[PDB]
């Protein structure tokens, strides 16, 4: 059990490591996504004026 | 002149469409941001309750 518990912990803290990535990658999507927001708005802007 | 009046309906209603699509994008994202933000919060009180399971 004491294994268990020490590989468990080890994917515990794996996965946890992993979303966290993904988390970040998805942190990045939003910034480049209001960034796409902001561009759309000012052409949009430019546009309309 | 029934040509040209029929065009500029058409860019009429395309250009509302593209106003009430970008609005309801924004809202849109605005709701993911906000759902991200709540697991994000869980998942730091996971993290907290992590870094004192490792003193468990």
């Amino acid at each position: 059990v004491e294994k268990d518990l020490n590989e468990l912990q080890t994917l515990i803290e794996a996965h946890f490591e992993n979303r966290k990535k993904e988390e970040e990658e998805l942190i990045s999507l939003k910034d480049r996504i209001e960034k796409r927001r902001a561009e759309r708005a000012e052409q949009q802007r430019i546009r309309n004026e | 002149s029934d040509k040209l009046k029929e065009a500029e309906t058409r860019a009429e209603f395309a250009e509302r469409s593209v106003t009430k699509l970008e609005k309801s994008i924004d809202d849109l994202e605005d709701e993911l941001y906000a759902q991200k933000l709540k697991y994000k919060a869980i998942s730091e009180e996971l993290d907290h309750a992590l870094n004192d399971m490792t003193s468990i």
